[PDB]
């Protein structure tokens, strides 16, 4: 990029001086430093096609107007140039309305997606019969029935063709006076369109990372938000992806309190904790409400770059930027009730700023409670996938060295991760174990092309709450009491009765 | 699954360059070729395990031997004179090859021990009027580098960049 | 060859420098590192003659303008000189138009390829009768009836003689005032011409290899494409060839999506899996759409030379060259549905380039699912054929020694392939077996000159999909869990219950 | 389980599942089995010795019976190293 090409278009052999501009620092291509924002823009320039965005100016230039502009601005503010953002514009299915004016006898044609269908009209026919014939032909064609859907319009003499693949462009044409063609298309997206985009637009070859639909969550109603959350859960937990989703509460005008937020989170379900709920909307510098997902994702990527991937997106040393307040002040009691329900709160802590004060998922399984564990597992899975993509399509010869080599590749791949520090153990023998040799390979599965690998990992944990127990000794009773108390505490912790008993209120 | 037979100990041909002289005489015996790392022991403080820190690469001495025969006087003179010139160096050329007799099928480039200095020249290993062994002209060299060249295998390449 | 003959034309002794020019790596005669492209050029320089092509410049010089130029360019770009290309130019049969301008009485002659048929014209005769008599004579002649075919022209007085052997030149002449002769020849080849070239031009002696027809598959309609695929199947599966064919889809405008591709590949049939269907067209550096078969074949030969012949033409390693994008983006669900049916997709994998992500054939047989298996079988067959070519026409005395010689030759020939790594087995006893001695020869078949010999082989296999099964272990209890699970898994595998059960959907 | 996760998949990709209890097989040796004679209202296997994979399988096949606690204790104390 810049700062190196200044002298290329110089002919004379002298020495010259230029001024250092901002240098674009390359973002690494490691699994989990990407965010995918699903949004809408009237100019569907890249619809159902993830496109990388370099800055808010680029976003505005490409997609013009969109309710996701504030979210993109927050994401870039909080990421500070780290991590990548990919925008996915939702495609509105095309629609074509065909009106059958009269039942004139003759030969006509209806062409859909370049496939032409003849229509012979005999005397005594009706426009309703002609519409029925058109619908039957389109819905019976083996290709058109898959590509589009033909239905009855507002009248018996009207046919509606709806594109069933919004990603691809649908073309229509007619030959015949009695047919009247109109190009209709909703000017706004629907929850069904969002669901299709989520479920059919992402490629496992893409970089893993966070997925956010702040526009959809802010605009849609309860059931539509539930549908979007279900789609995101299925996507992230799909065996292909193993990604993470950051769910935002609905508009605060509806979800005006932490109890409503808790009800929404309770309705939301994520067995493996792939979805994480964040509630307080952020009031940006222009006094505009924004869902917190974009800011959370940007801060998460910055945290991954700075303090490593084992750290969750929370804490007082990574306050959000581009905001000046929250849209609702979460009380300590409300948080004490909500955090165990998986509702991660955002607090306008004084002397620190706006800080995320929760790192929990929406899972009931105690082993995946924190989002850090989910992110660690996702990183492991994606690293292994991108490693093994090199070994896919390799010959399993008579040596069968392949399977053994693949098991040894895992060993080294997971060691690289252990050195990164994603596991709980002083040594790799405490951190992870692998099993992928020929001893666990079935000849029939090998003939089919299937190879099985088994991995065990121990993710690291975090510090959620810290207890301080204090005692006031007498004048000159230091270590005349300390030692006594200590011995008892150490003995209880070693024997195993420290935890056993009842938990104080 | 023996695709191709390994190299035997007799599967190498050895030649020398002595200064500006391209000596045309084959050596029948050579010692081991290596790249040794001198070591260092350290710890950071989190364990009582000892680790090894490689350093100070060295290419150990190479001892060449051959039958002491007519025409070896010029080789003796070149070997004992080369060190006199600070610019003169000794280069050793090892071509691996499969030979059944005088016939051979070389494969790959040749290992080149580059910038070697003479540390010992022993034209006569011993004298014994009752002995029947062949006199062995021996020569000890101290290589400074190793590379490969003149073939499509490149046995010894380096981490240059 | 260049770089060696620089000094041949010098007389003065001395040392001379000539700037090391481009080099050539002699492509060895292995029975599969060749590709045969069937195309068309306006100037039939080598009508129905497989001619080797040195490079794109040589192709352009010999054949001039042709729709196969892009395919040839991509083939060479992706082959990097490790593999030969043979172009076969489709000959258009010559047609001769005869018109009986009048019914004037008199004896006249019509000469076709040196055979003169004489027709007598008499009073009361008509041009219709004259043309009918000429047609009858030509079609009943024992030589002309098989050399050419005569048909009625645009009028009852018009006749058209079409060559029945395009390779052999057809010469026509007439002697008679009523007869007027003109030379017709379609400037564009027909599907019948392509079929004839495929089914009557190739040779078993020609080295085995891939067969492609990108121009035909891109410029023909559905029925013609199906007919050409049938011809390719017959050629590649014929007992004398045993080759492999690569099929491209129709032009993207017609085959606009993977559903249409599945449909096309379903209409296509290949029992023994000699044919492999590919779909996404490659956009070359000039933004031209090109069938992928040429690039796929080039990459296949390159990968055969680098990684051996047991590997399939796919994988992130060995990505395609000379291209910058695909004509259509295949979704993961589309591929998940199409790959089982035999559609090998091509994907613009970011961070890897354009990669073929499929190695299946069109066969329904589970044994020959993979093009790698098909290629291994073809290589074995063709190597055996080349070996036995020498043994052909040898005598057979009472010693019957030639039979033992053939068996020993087969053993060594298969040992060479086993060393190459084409079989699944640690040893030849696990890889292959032979039976060709006198114990299976029959005196009647020996008198007829027939020798039978039987081969058993175990072709290698590939890694088509890798499964990662991971468990999230709690802190500290990693080793016990690993021991228990590993014991269970190994016990199940060794007992044979690892596969029995109900497969997850 | 753990081996058939990929049979019903078409795309050639690397992708992950989560490990499950891979019951270990019991070899055919004398004294690796317990035969429990009980009664269930549903005579599904009247006087027919039938193997039991686990407590849920027993409950599904035979429904309510007074032997449920015995089955549960047997499986708890056998830990999969035995047939019932």
């Amino acid at each position: 990029m810049t700062n190196f090409l200044n002298g290329v278009n110089i002919g004379t052999p002298g020495a010259y001086a230029f001024y250092q501009t901002t240098q674009s620092r390359p973002i690494n291509v490691e699994p989990f430093r990407t965010c995918y924002m699903v949004g809408f823009a009237s100019n569907g320039v890249n619809k159902n096609v993830p496109t990388r965005i370099s800055n808010l100016t680029d976003f505005t230039n490409v997609y013009g107007t969109s309710a996701s502009t504030n979210s993109v601005d927050l994401f870039f503010k909080n990421s500070q140039g780290f991590g990548n953002l990919y925008f996915v514009n939702v495609a509105i299915p095309t629609r074509y309305q065909i009106v059958v004016t009269a039942a004139t006898a003759g030969s006509y044609s209806v062409t859909v997606n370049g496939v032409t269908k003849a229509i012979t009209v005999v005397g005594g026919a009706t426009t309703t019969t002609i519409a029925a014939d058109v619908i039957s032909a389109i819905n019976n064609d083996t290709v058109l029935n898959k590509e589009v859907l033909a239905t009855v319009g507002g009248t018996s003499s009207t046919v509606v063709i709806t594109s069933k693949k919004p990603t691809n462009t649908t073309t229509a044409a007619v030959t015949g006076v009695i047919f009247t063609l109109t190009t209709t298309t909703g000017t706004s997206p629907s929850v069904a369109d969002y669901v299709y985009t989520i479920n059919n637009t992402f490629d496992p070859a893409l970089e893993a990372g966070f997925v956010i639909a702040p526009e959809a969550f802010s605009t849609f109603t309860k059931s539509d938000r539930l549908s979007i959350q279900v789609a995101l859960e299925n996507l992230c937990s799909a065996y292909r992806y193993q990604w993470a989703a950051l769910i935002d509460s609905g508009a605060m005008s509806e979800i005006s309190n932490t109890d409503r937020a808790i009800a929404e989170a309770a309705t939301y379900n994520s067995v493996q904790g792939h979805c994480s709920y964040y509630y307080p909307y952020l009031i940006n510098l222009d006094d505009q409400q924004v869902p917190p997902s974009a800011a959370v994702a940007g801060m998460a990527l910055y945290r991954f770059v700075i303090d490593g991937f084992a750290e969750p997106p929370a804490g007082v040393n990574f306050p959000l930027k581009g905001v000046k307040n929250v849209a609702y002040k979460v009380t300590w009691e409300e948080q004490n009730v909500a955090n165990p329900e998986g509702v991660n709160c955002i607090l306008n802590k004084e002397n620190y700023g706006i800080v995320v004060w929760g790192a929990r998922t929406l899972s009931a399984d105690p082993n995946i409670v924190f989002i850090s564990t989910r992110i660690i597992l996702n990183i492991v899975i994606n690293t292994l996938n991108r490693g093994y993509d090199f070994d896919i399509f390799n010959s399993v010869g008579g040596t069968a060295t392949v399977l053994d080599n693949i098991q040894r590749k895992t060993n080294t791949l997971l060691t690289t991760l252990y050195q990164a520090g994603l596991f709980y153990g002083q040594t790799t023998s405490e951190a992870f174990s692998v099993l992928g040799d020929a001893s666990v390979q079935v000849p029939s599965l090998l003939q089919q092309g299937l190879v099985n690998m088994f991995i065990w990992v121990v993710p690291s944990t975090i510090i959620e709450r810290l207890i301080i127990n204090i005692k006031q000794t007498a004048i000159g009773d230091l270590e005349a009491t300390v030692a006594l108390d200590t011995a008892a505490l150490q003995s209880s912790v070693e024997e195993g009765t420290a935890t056993e008993g009842t938990a104080p209120v | 699954a023996v695709s191709k037979r390994p190299f035997s100990i007799n599967s190498f041909a050895v030649n020398l360059n002595i200064g500006n002289f391209v000596d045309a005489r084959y050596w029948s015996k050579c010692s081991k070729i290596e790249k040794t790392y001198n070591t260092g022991e350290y710890s950071d403080g989190q364990s009582n395990i000892i680790y090894t820190l490689p350093g100070a690469i060295k290419y150990p001495e190479v001892v060449l031997s051959k039958a002491f025969s007519p025409g070896d006087e010029e080789l003796i003179n070149r070997l004992i004179a080369v060190n006199s010139d600070p610019i003169a160096w000794v280069t050793v050329f090892i071509q691996p090859m499969y030979r059944d007799g005088y016939y051979n099928v070389p494969q790959g480039g040749k290992i080149i021990l580059e910038f070697c200095t003479v540390a010992r020249a022993t034209p006569i290993n011993e004298i014994d009027t009752i002995g029947s062994n062949a006199a062995m002209f021996e020569c000890a060299l101290n290589p400074s580098r190793i590379r490969s060249d003149g073939g499509n295998i490149n046995w010894w390449s380096e981490p240059a960049a």
